[PDB]
């Protein structure tokens, strides 16, 4: 009896600034071939039918815990959500061909209005898919194999892959959040469906691309990693490693006027992904050792400066990131012995980082041997 | 392999938690339950856990959650927390007092470990709010079992710090402020035996008030609705509880916020009370406390009613100082109504039993601190301050009675007769707080008594009165005869068994240069309203003390002091050397130049540091000293920076990699401070840096005094 | 009610016009581009409260006493009412001024939403209970209804109906003391009855007139004047039908509402008192004709309702026979037309098994 999705969808406009949010979608007027205007109106009417339909059904999201575990979330199948989705289909489909035309030239205003509205629709879609697993599975099923709105959203992803203007960069970060929600919702068999997103992803994580997009992209890559076939699909085997670009972004961060918090969380997400990867010749393997040395150094420096418990969530964050990074590194040493050779480049700073890290580690109560032993491997 | 093992463990724990949840549905029972996972050939080359009573399950699940937490570092992955959080939401669904607490802690931990996904938070949030509501029905033995963990989980979910409102879903924040105001209308808050629970409710209320982006949690009008429900509950609970302190805060915060809104309302003179209707109800509560005090006489328990009146008056005074009003002005509680409350307080002091008034004196001392905050916002002219200073010394007056100060003090006559009865009940620490306010008492009122009382508290052997006196003694001396020279009695008194008295004297020195300046108006808070709930102190004090001091160049005086200060800067305590690290940069700012006498002192310090370092052979001291030498170099734009950089190069040119790394970090720091390209800052000091490197190379030639290793070393230096 | 949230979020209740309840919450376009954005945010807050639907649980068991079986008292409903004020009341100003159509569509949509809220919430009524000038939205509604009858516009026709229905539904559940407020509607209601006023508004009128006879202050109002009495305008509309459409299944409804009103006035215990009796005779005939030609009972529920109005008319003329004992003096003039209808319906009423023995003695009289 949650209806969290319904409250999210119909409420104050989710988008800061522009007030275009599902609510308006439903009330959106016609003035403001295949994508007929009447079909637009009908997509609105469909999301409204779903509004009036969701509450009606009664359901248990997960029949058993294992099944709900696989998805990582229980969803009660609300027919309303599936009806909602056609509205997103129309608004996302809009302005895609218009963007294509804008680019082919060498008409924009329509593309812009439609794109703002479409980011609204993307957030709305996140919510709607999040609540009902049926609306998701519908998009998810394929011949070999994507939903039609899924193909239009792939177009949108191509726009993400493409060089991102300011507004397009924010839109792209939105798309990446959509994608992480997409993944988590997707079923294991639907991960092969997600395989197509990989080709878009390398452009998605780029020095030009904004930070929040990269945080969400690391999350999406992590979601993809669980699939056995997807996991190898990461580095290009000497062809530029794809992971290689993410860790490079973290090592040196384009878009330097950005929230430090989100930087930190992106890095922590890559840490989590590295762990999950561990559970499941390259230039990149040498390259990865550099970003992590830099990050552990940042954290250690922060600790040295700081005194007493971490009031700031940021400081507690480092304490935790430092321990996790030390753990990943201990492996960045047990994993490869050649690892240390390519690490020597940053080893000057890393060696200094290490000892005070050992100190703080031994200090923290959350710290453990499995955590301090990791550190002992790096510094000796 | 490790991960496959952990995954089997996860699946087993999930089977057990699912067995619990199926017990909840009652459809089937697996007892005795043996998990499919972890069956091994070793058992029969099996014996999976067998449980037969639901409590056996509960224990198995507790153990398994402990294991999950312990591995959490390695186990947590991106979206691994999703499944764990579903499991934890189930664990919360039905919660045994202790497993419930540990699961609270666990979901909080995961929340921190990977943030909080929006969707999973709804699942757990539902059961969570249900638990909150059940609190009042719950017996203390059961609810308290997990409450503390509840409080920590709330802290994490509703951290006062930035973006904690982003973590929570806005609807969830509205629901929680709505759930809180409901308990408040219910009175459940006061009902629950544990104060920290209602305290966590107030925590959330404040978090909404000040930190959260206005309206993000809920609509502004309905948020004010919830605030008013909270005020309603508080007004009653305060009169009920013997001590309203555990509620004073939330109240004070609401008062300040209401004043903020009022000010904007006024402009596109109304009392901060008459302007806010909810604050008007708060004023009604305060007036009721005062009336009950006066009307009851002996009937009302002096301690409880006095505590309530003191809480009300403290809120009023806090607002007085913090809230600022000729178009607009803000009225405040009349000091004559204060005098009425004070007549009541004297009658009570007389009425309380000797042992009974010790609590009353404590509450009266708190009310007096509030009155002192009022005096700081606006120093009462003469007589209120007089009577106050008198009362604060009453515990000492009956003993002082036969003193020269008693003979001189104007109010001392009546104070002698009045002090005997109230003082034996006067708590020593209470009278200590009184002297803290008595020291605050200005000179204009009870001048003779105030001077003699600072002198006495210094004379008294007890530490509390002496510390109180020490606090305001610098100001006293300033006002007494001389802002420049401290008094000899205090000088002897400066030395204290408590390090904190010494740190207070550090702050006092830092304040003494201002003391030479016209004594600034003093307010206990002085800024930064207190929340409801020592060589390093020496560096802190000095940073502020030097700026006012004329020490930029001064003289031998500086030379000698700074000599002692350099000894200290190199102090055995690693933390002492640290956090004075950069205190030396603040001193470079404090110094008018980095050359000459200052440069000579720096060179002497560097020599002493080289000797100590050879002796120390301790990495921590070296880290502190490296950072300090660095900060020094960075702060300076002249010769010292290249001199410090050459010392740092000598440090870098050492077999130990750590020395070189520390010096390199300091070099990067100086380059940054310099704000020039690597090659450019090289260019500025290229001649001296390379000359020092060539002197090091000549020392390396003396060391040689094989070419192979020599050349390898030279290339590595390059 | 949870359905109240459904109603809230529903395709345009009003048939057509492209109305979006999502625009009743978020529509760019009293005016000045401020605090109306805030009203929209408030509608969103009500939606948030609405969704959870915590209130509509276990059939509103908390509420008790008067207004028994109260539509679940809903806090969110009260919140929606303010934006409705930005809508309905604005046109009321345009009305005060000597375009308007665009405003009228939004106003009609707002009135429909207001009707749903009033019907299904125990809060917006609590607002009516508040009291004057309180419940100012009612003052705006009353102004509109009085003006709606006065001016005959394509927008005027419907708005009258809607305001009347709101007033009526609310007055239903309210207490007697709370009906002393609705008293103000009595004065404005007189214009509504006249044919010039919308027929759909005249039917809601008949309904509210029955309700008036239910109210103690409204009764005297129904026959207070020496001339007219302020009643019998209703008696005259059934007898003479001022509708070009003149669908048969509307005049029967009017007369049947009026007959329920008369039976209710009887149970509850001028020249206007006299018109009800002759009009009841006329209706007894009208309902009689439809059934007589086909013969036998009703192949239509509305036809069964016409038969019910028939039996009620014979019984009510009997009460009217006992009433003003000297029934014959005023009857004679229409007596021929009435005598034609009465005895054949006597036979028909005897035919049906359901007819009561008390209705049977009534029948016996005539
Ligand atoms: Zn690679």
């Amino acid at each position: 009896q949650g209806s969290i999705l319904i409250n999210l969808l119909l409420k104050q406009p989710l988008i800061p600034g522009s007030s275009l949010s599902l609510c308006h979608l439903l009330s959106s007027s016609s003035e403001s071939g295949s994508f007929s205007l009447s079909a637009l109106r009908e997509a609105q009417n469909l999301a409204f039918t779903g509004l009036n339909l969701v509450a009606r059904n009664e359901c248990s999201r997960d029949g058993d815990p294992a099944e709900g575990g696989r998805r990582a979330f229980p969803l009660c199948q609300l027919p309303g959500a599936v009806h909602f989705l056609p509205l997103v289909q129309f608004f996302i489909g809009l302005h895609c061909q218009a963007l294509q035309d804008l680019a082919a030239a060498k008409p924009e205003d329509s593309v812009c209005i439609l794109e703002g509205f479409s980011v609204t629709a993307l957030s709305i879609l996140q919510h709607l898919v999040c609540h009902s697993g049926a609306v998701v599975s519908l998009l998810l099923s394929g011949v070999g194999g994507q939903h039609p709105l899924l193909k239009m959203l792939l177009h949108l992803l191509a726009f993400s892959s493409a060089a991102t203007g300011h507004l397009q960069a924010s839109v792209l970060t939105q798309c990446l959040k959509v994608l992480v929600k997409l993944a988590e919702n997707t079923s294991c068999d639907f991960l092969p469906r997600f395989q197509c997103v990989f080709q878009v992803l390398p452009k998605c994580l780029s020095p030009e691309t904004p930070l929040p997009s990269v945080l969400l992209a690391v999350e999406l890559l992590s979601l993809l990693a669980d699939h056995d076939q997807l996991a190898p699909q990461l580095c290009s085997h000497s062809e530029g490693c794809l992971l290689l670009l993410l860790y490079m972004y973290i090592t040196s961060r384009p878009d330097r006027v950005a929230l430090e918090t989100q930087w930190l969380q992106l890095e922590q997400e890559v840490v989590w992904l590295l762990a999950k990867l561990g559970v499941q010749n390259c230039q990149c393997n040498v390259e990865v050792v550099r970003a992590l040395t830099v990050m552990l150094h940042r954290q250690w420096l922060t600790v040295r400066r700081a005194g007493g418990p971490p009031r700031t969530d940021q400081q507690r964050r480092t304490v935790r990131c430092l321990r996790d990074t030390v753990l990943l590194l201990h492996g960045l040493s047990q994993k490869d012995k050649l690892f240390m050779m390519h690490c020597v480049e940053v080893l000057h700073q890393f060696d200094q980082v290490m000892p005070g890290v050992s100190m703080l580690i031994r200090g923290l109560p959350d710290v453990t041997d499995c955590e301090e032993a990791a550190l002992d491997d790096l510094c000796a | 392999i490790f991960g496959v093992l952990t995954k089997e463990l996860l699946q087993l724990f999930e089977d057990l938690v699912y067995l619990h949840r199926r017990n909840v549905m009652g459809h089937a029972v697996e007892w005795p339950v043996v998990m499919s996972r972890f069956l091994s050939q070793l058992d029969e080359h099996s014996a999976p856990l067998q449980l037969m009573s639901m409590q056996n399950l509960e224990f198995i699940e507790v153990t398994l959650l402990m294991v999950l937490t312990r591995i959490i570092a390695i186990v947590f992955f991106r979206r691994q927390e999703l499944l764990l959080w579903q499991i934890g939401c189930v664990l919360l669904e039905y919660g045994s007092p202790k497993i419930k607490s540990l699961a609270i802690s666990f979901l909080t931990e995961l929340f921190q470990l990977g943030g909080l996904p929006a969707q999973p938070a709804s699942t757990f949030f539902s059961s969570f709010l249900e638990l909150l509501k059940h609190l009042v029905e719950m017996d203390t033995d059961q609810l308290k079992l997990y409450e503390e963990p509840l409080s920590k989980l709330i802290k994490t979910l509703f951290p006062f710090e930035a973006e904690a409102y982003r973590n929570i879903e806005p609807v969830y924040l509205n629901m929680l402020l709505e759930k809180l105001c409901v308990m408040f209308e219910d009175g459940v808050l006061m009902r629950l035996k544990s104060d920290l629970l209602k305290a966590a409710l107030c925590h959330l209320l404040q978090y909404f008030l000040k930190f959260v982006p206005a309206g993000y949690e809920s609509a502004l009008q309905v948020r004010k609705v919830y605030v008013r429900n909270i005020c309603k509950a508080l007004l009653d609970v305060l009169g009920i509880e013997v001590d309203a302190e555990y509620l004073l805060g939330p109240l004070y915060a609401a008062l300040k916020m209401e004043s903020m809104e009022i000010i904007e309302e006024i402009q596109c003179h109304v009392d901060m009370n008459q302007k806010s209707i909810l604050w008007s109800a708060l004023k009604q509560k305060a007036e009721s406390l005062q009336i009950s005090l006066e009307y009851s006489g002996l009937k009302n328990p002096v301690i409880e009613m006095l505590e309530g009146i003191a809480v009300v008056l403290q809120l009023t005074a806090l607002c007085t100082v913090h809230c600022s009003h000729p178009s607009v002005v803000i009225t405040w509680m009349s000091l004559d109504f204060y005098t009425k409350v004070l007549k009541s307080c004297r009658s009570l002091l007389e009425s309380v039993q000797k042992l009974d008034l010790e609590a009353t004196i404590d509450k009266v001392v708190k009310i007096y601190d509030a009155l002192i905050y009022m005096q700081v916002n606006s120093s009462f002219e003469d007589h209120i301050l007089e009577d106050l200073c008198g009362m604060l010394s009453l515990p000492w007056i009956y003993s002082h009675s036969d003193d020269g100060c008693l003979k001189l003090t104007t109010f001392a006559a009546n104070l002698l007769t009045l002090s005997c009865r109230i003082s034996d009940s006067y708590s020593p620490q209470a009278q200590s707080r009184c002297v803290f306010l008595l020291t605050l008492f200005p000179r204009r009122i009870f001048l003779e008594w105030r001077t003699a009382v600072y002198n006495w508290a210094l004379q008294s052997s007890h530490e509390v009165i002496r510390a109180s006196c020490v606090s305001g003694f610098f100001i006293l001396l300033q006002q007494q005869n001389s802002c420049n020279r401290v008094p000899k009695i205090l000088i002897d008194k400066v030395k204290d068994d408590s390090d904190i008295v010494k740190k207070e004297f550090a702050s006092i020195l830092g304040q003494l240069v201002c003391t030479l300046h016209g004594m600034f108006y003093l307010t206990s808070s002085l800024t930064e309203p207190f929340s409801e709930h020592v060589k390093l102190a020496f560096i802190d004090n000095l940073h502020h003390l030097c700026k006012h001091l004329d020490f930029r160049e001064d003289e031998t005086d500086v030379k000698a002091v700074l000599g002692t200060l350099l000894n200290l800067m190199e102090d055995p305590d690693k933390d002492v050397r640290v956090a004075f690290s950069g205190n030396i940069k603040h001193i470079l700012e404090s110094l008018d130049s980095e050359d000459g006498f200052i440069k000579e002192l720096f060179v002497l310090r560097m020599k002493e540091a080289y000797t100590h370092a050879q002796i120390s052979r301790n990495n921590e001291l070296k880290d502190t000293l490296i950072l300090t030498t660095g900060d020094i170099g960075r702060a300076a734009k002249g010769d010292l920076v290249p001199f410090a950089l050459l010392h740092l190069l000598h440090c870098l040119l050492s077999k130990s990699a750590s020395v070189s790394g520390a010096a390199y970090t300091e070099i990067r720091a100086l380059v940054a401070a310099k704000s020039v390209k690597l090659q450019s800052f090289f260019s500025q000091y290229k001649k001296p840096i390379c000359q020092f490197l060539v002197e090091s190379l000549h020392s390396s030639q003396m060391t040689a005094l094989d070419v192979a290793h020599q050349r390898e070393m030279a290339l590595n230096t390059l």
